């Protein structure tokens, strides 16, 4: 239905081990499609999905040029931030940035994002109005004043409402056979005895895309939220994802427990029981 | 496609 | 400065079937900072030609990577993933628990 494009920038200093490394990756929803790595032998924006390969030389040149410039600016910014916090030259530090757009099923912009973190902590974020900034501390206020004078917010707003949405529309059309194909999970329930009186029921979902899914156990129609172990959704390596939910039941009470599965690729939501 | 290079922090 | 130790999952791309080719995955997530050492172990030994996804991060700024290699499971061979990170006192080994 709805979709998103996000770019993720990480800039990492490594004192005594060369200049800071700059890595950029681009995603459409849960699919990576480009990457740039400043340590590469020949640094350039490079394809990571088939449907982006068809883009012309001016595309890869623009994306590589912007990324090369970013490599130097982020090196400047790490030096600046180290100063804002009176930090020494010995430690390694990390700027992270995420930005992009969400579009609804009509392809209209739902909202844009731009936000930054320093060493894992929120630093500065563009507000939802795409016009003002939230600075996290007095260091970030300096960055905010720099960006107001540079009209950063106006450039990002123009990008987020223009190129971001347009190219996302174009990416969704060119990769429509994968990006707009929802693969349903393969499901089943397993039974692992723990003792004479209890056993583990585990509800499995495999091979689904996109990663968004709902896996829940019920006891007598009642949700077992507190008592369900949920593993983090993990990638299979072939674009699809996996997940499981597990609950420990009194032996002999198994059939009071149901696993419920909602996913966009499912015709109908699923209800599964342990089948001995 | 990437946004244009932004200003330094 | 806050650091975050990695979560580790060891699993196969497809359901394990002895004799049939598959992929072995080691997925490390929730860690910060991004320097991390991940090796895949066959019966105890590092495996060559292991690849890994490009570095990205989650909404909460913590990093994740997927390490993978092709392999063929037998009942004999036991596999594991060995992770080291600044948060970890010694390398941490997670065995592939098939079922």
């Amino acid at each position: 239905g709805s979709h998103s494009m996000r770019y993720f920038y990480t800039a990492m200093s490594r004192p005594g081990r060369g200049e800071p490394r700059f890595i950029a990756v681009g995603y459409v929803d849960d699919t990576q499609f480009v990457r740039f790595d400043s340590d590469a032998a020949s640094p350039r924006m490079a394809p990571r999905a088939p449907w982006i390969e068809q883009e012309g030389p001016e595309y890869w040149d623009r994306n590589t040029q912007i990324s090369k410039t970013n490599t130097q600016t982020y090196r400047e910014s790490l030096r600046n931030l180290r100063g804002y916090y009176n930090q020494s030259e010995a430690g390694s530090h990390i700027i992270q940035r995420m930005y992009g757009c969400d579009v609804g099923p009509d392809g209209r912009l739902l909202r844009g994002y731009d936000q930054s973190a320093y060493d894992g902590k929120d630093y500065i974020a563009l507000n939802e109005d795409l016009s003002s900034w939230t600075a996290a501390d007095t260091a970030a206020q300096i960055t905010q004043r720099k960006w107001e004078a540079a009209r950063e917010a106006e450039q990002l707003r123009a990008y987020l409402e223009g190129l971001c949405v347009e190219w996302l529309r174009r990416y969704l059309e060119n990769g429509k056979e994968t990006l707009q194909r929802a693969d349903p999970p393969k499901t089943h329930v397993t039974h692992h005895p723990i003792s004479d009186h209890e056993a583990t029921l585990r509800c499995w979902a495999l091979g689904f895309y996109p990663a968004e899914i709902t896996l829940t156990w019920q006891r007598d129609g009642e949700d077992q939220t507190q008592d369900t172990e949920l593993v983090e959704t993990r990638p299979a390596g072939d674009r699809t994802f996996q997940k499981w939910a597990a609950v420990v039941v009194p032996s002999g009470e198994e059939q009071r427990y149901t696993c419920h599965v909602q996913h966009e690729g499912l015709p109908k939501p699923l209800t599964l029981r342990w089948e001995p | 496609t990437v946004a244009a290079s932004g200003h330094s922090y | 400065m806050i650091q975050r130790t990695p979560k580790i999952q060891v699993y196969s791309r497809h359901p394990a079937e002895n004799g049939k080719s598959n992929f072995l995955n080691c997925y490390v997530s929730g860690f910060h900072p991004s320097d991390i050492e991940v090796d895949l172990l066959k019966n105890g030994e590092r495996i060559e030609k292991v690849e890994h996804s490009d570095l990205s991060f989650s909404k909460d700024w913590s990093f994740y990577l997927l390490y993978y290699t092709e392999f063929t499971p037998t009942e004999k061979d036991e596999y594991a993933c060995r992770v080291n990170h600044v948060t970890l006192s010694q390398p941490k080994i997670v065995k592939w628990d098939r079922d």
